[PDB]
RNA sequence: GUUAAUGUAGCUUAAUACAAAGCAAAGCACUGAAAAUGCUUAGAUGGAUAUCCCAUAAACA
């Protein structure tokens, strides 16, 4: 059996949207009592602006999240994948893990692997094969080499459809956000 | 047998009633999630300008109820909050 | 002081506030079952092939 | 299509009678926190009969 790993990375969403200007006056209103009762260069909002094509760059989006996804090769097959690396029974799945995490990117990305349990497992047959889909959360990321030659693109949901069409690969928004 | 471990969260905001009111609010998404909260502390003032930082704690926590729970409180985000998850000493 | 108008248009508000967090709570609720099932759904479908591989797993 | 599931609102075989009920659950007010407490918020027969039924989703296929 031909044993796989792979990552469903989440990228938190920065910024919110904007409070409402009626939030805004009762805003200032507590604002006011708050001091009567107190007791005793910065990265643009969204650094898409140059870019507008850098689909392969970690900051696609700021405003929401994002889900690495990286054109995979394998012996018999060429298809668009979630970030997928080969395992064995020894390596624990956060090891497999931490490994997708520096063997496919190769950056400096801070990632904190909290639950061993995987989220999804889905099976492609023609030899019998497995995907594991893990799930972590990112506080920051520093993706270094944002061009590169693969394919790597960082989306949430709406390109999971798009370019992984089978529900053994679209079913990844079971457990997406 | 392993479970997650108590992580506090120091709301820091230089409102006092805004991270009170995060506080609170983080708090009701605690207990209607499950999530026991055993105290409520403040830090005091970060003098240099001063801001607050106020404590909630969380004990218990679930791999994929982490996953979910830490989204929402970014997007649950008010206004110009650090949010901030730290194990418990 | 505030307006009986100014109140009626902040208690319309405060509807839409509530009903957009209750909406909100019912989703994450569901999410958090959602995502719970299918990570106890993931954890059948591998005991299947292989439960040695676990074994590390749950570690 | 064969087997098989699943079809009152988180839960209940509460109910089809005189009501779609009870329960879980929510917002705001009250300022250590929580709870308590007051005022309030959102809801369902996707559907029949005394098994078909279509929808849905599986092993057969």
């Amino acid at each position: 059996w031909r044993l796989s790993g792979a990552l469903c990375l989440q990228r938190p969403p920065l910024i919110t949207k904007a409070l409402t200007p009626l939030q805004e006056e009762m805003a200032g209103l507590l604002q006011q009592i708050e001091v009567e009762r107190s007791l005793y260069r910065p990265g643009a909002r969204e650094t898409e602006a140059d870019k507008k094509n850098d689909r392969t760059s970690l900051h696609r989006k700021l405003d929401r999240n994002l889900v690495l996804l990286v054109r995979e090769k394998l012996g018999d097959q060429d298809v668009w994948m979630l970030p997928q690396v080969e395992w064995q029974p020894g390596e624990t799945l956060r090891g497999t893990a931490e490994r997708i995490l520096a063997t496919l990117s190769e950056n400096n990305m801070e990632a904190k692997f909290l639950g061993n349990a995987p989220c999804g497992h889905y099976k492609f047959k023609f030899l019998g094969v497995k995907v594991f889909f893990f799930k972590a959360l990112l506080l920051t990321g520093d993706f270094v080499q944002a061009g590169k030659k693969s394919r790597h693109v960082w989306a949430s949901k709406e390109e999971l459809g798009d370019y992984l069409q089978p529900k053994y690969l679209a079913q990844v928004r079971r457990f997406l956000l | 047998d392993y479970e997650y471990g108590v992580l506090n969260i120091h709301l820091t905001a230089y409102d006092m009633s805004l991270a009170e009111s995060y506080a609170q609010y983080v708090h009701r998404l605690c207990n209607r999630l499950s999530i026991k909260v055993e105290e409520s502390y403040a830090m005091p003032t970060k003098t240099m300008l001063t801001t607050h930082e106020r404590v909630v704690q969380i004990s218990g926590l679930s791999a994929t109820f982490a996953e979910i729970f830490l989204e929402v409180l970014q997007s649950n985000l008010p206004e110009g909050v650090r949010l901030s998850v730290r194990e418990h000493t | 002081e505030h307006s009986p108008e100014e109140s009626e248009r902040r208690a319309l508000l405060l509807k839409r506030w509530a009903l957009f967090k209750q909406q909100e709570h019912e989703m994450e609720r569901d999410a958090i079952r959602s995502m719970l099932e299918a990570q106890q759904e993931a954890l059948e479908e591998l005991k299947l092939e292989s439960a040695e591989l676990y074994a590390e797993a749950i570690k």
